[PDB]
This record gives C-alpha cells, structure tokens and sequence, in this order.
C-alpha cells in the first residue's frame, strides 16, 4: 500500500540525512587537517629561512642555498595544500547545499503524505457515514 | 609525541565536523541580544 | 516576521529573505488547512 | 532595578545592562503569569 511504501521511504530519509551529517563531518576534519599542515608547512619555511640568515652571517654560502632549497619545497607543498583546501572547501559547501536542499524534500514530502492520508481517510469515512445514511435497512419490518 | 600529534588531529577533524554543522540562527539570535545591550545603554543614558 | 524584522536591525538581509522564505511556507500551510477546515465543517453540517 | 541604580552610582554600566536583562526576563515572566492567571479565572468562572 501507499501508506507502507511512503512510510519505508521516510524512514530511509531518516538514515540518509545522518549518512550526510556524517560526511559533513568527515569534510570539516579533512579541511581542518589540511589547514593545520600548511599553517605549520609556512612556519618550517621560515625557520629554514632563519637557517639561511644564520648562512648569511658568515661563509656558508651552501647552507644559504640549502635553507633556499628547503624553502621552495616547502612553499610548493604549501600551495598544493591551499589547492586540495580550496578543493575540500567547495566540496563541503556543495554537501552542505545538497543537505539543505535533501531535508527540505523530507520534511515536506513527509509532512505532504501524513496530511494527503489523515485527509482521504477522514473523506473515506464521510463517505462511508453517507452511505450508512442511505443504508438503512430498518425498512424490512414491512414484510411483517 | 607523534602519536600525540595525531590525537590531536583527531580532535581538529571532529571540530570540523562540528563546524560544517555550527550553522545555526543563534547568530541572529545574538542580534537581539546587542539591541537588547543598546537599549540598556540608552536607558543608563536616560538616567543622566 | 519578528525574526526578519531583527535581520531588518542591520546586515541580514539573507536571514530576512529566509525568514520571508519560512513565513510563505508557513502560509501557504495555513491556507491549505483552511481548506481542509472548510471541507470537515460542510461534512460535519451534512452529517448532523 | 535598585541593582541598576548602585550601577548608575559609578562606572559598572555592564551591571546596568545586566539588571535591565534581569528585568526584561522577569517582566516577561510576569505577563505570562497574568496571562495564565487569565485563563484560571476564566476556567474558575466557567466552573463555578
């Protein structure tokens, strides 16, 4: 019956929208990682840049060029990061857009059906108090 | 320390799981709370 | 309403445009149980 | 709003704000109550 199929898929609705909760979780976590790398990523650069200082401070040209080479290492890793963030930035507003717009569908489809079905049974039963109405039988004394 | 580290991760994942979630109208609920604030502040005004 | 008349404060005007969102739902609920309201009234009167 | 006026005295306007927050809640509280107290006359009327 309608009711029974309706009903499963609300029920399944119920799952679904923990099942999004769930990777909107997982989405914040990864992005939060990303983020504390390449926040930390920025502070080795400059400690390898203070290394180079140290260089500069008397001979060791080859450390200069060794905190330089460390340097773009790490800026370049710290770029890729900014870009898988940005990457995971957008795909958690996206999730998050398809939530809104998933429990929008559930409430209504939900609260639609409940109304449609309270509605048609209370119709049925008017329905069924009419024909009751003009369903007497109490005519059958006229045989005795 | 490592090991350390990465229980700390864990614990930046998890309040980014509840930041993609933090989205709630208390942020304007908390309008109401600053026009509740400016409405005392006019009224201490009234008293001098 | 009121919730948009806070957003209405200062900034908002995204809240004010959901509350305004909110109070079209809201409505056309209303009416649609006015409806429905109109229907079990002529039931009940046919009933009695 | 005695609290207020020892705020008013000198300085702590924070407590006035505070005070004034103390009795937006309870005036509050208070016409839910003289509504409620409404409706128990009216029951009590109905009945007697």
């Amino acid at each position: 019956d309608p009711e029974k199929v309706l009903e499963q898929a609300v029920i399944d609705m119920q799952e679904d929208l923990v099942q999004l909760r769930q990777a909107v979780a997982r989405t914040i976590a990864e992005e939060k990682r990303t983020e504390q790398r390449l926040n930390q990523d920025t502070q080795e650069a400059k400690k390898w840049e203070d290394r180079a200082k140290l260089a500069l401070t008397n001979g060791e040209e080859n450390l200069a060029r060794e905190a330089l080479a460390r340097k773009k290492s790490l800026t370049d890793t710290a770029a890729a990061y900014q870009t898988q963030l940005a990457q995971q930035r957008t795909m958690s507003e996206n999730l998050r857009r398809n939530l809104a717009a998933l429990e929008a569908k559930i409430s209504e489809a939900k609260t639609k059906k409940n109304m449609l079905q309270a509605r048609a049974k209370a119709a049925k039963a008017n329905a069924e108090l009419q024909q009751t109405l003009g369903g007497l039988g109490t005519s059958s004394a006229t045989s005795a | 320390f490592e090991r350390m580290e990465n229980k700390v991760l864990d614990m930046e994942a998890t309040s980014q799981a509840a930041g993609e979630l933090a989205g709630f109208g208390i942020e304007n609920q908390f309008a109401q709370l600053e026009a509740s604030s400016g409405v005392e502040d006019e009224l201490a005004a009234l008293k001098a």
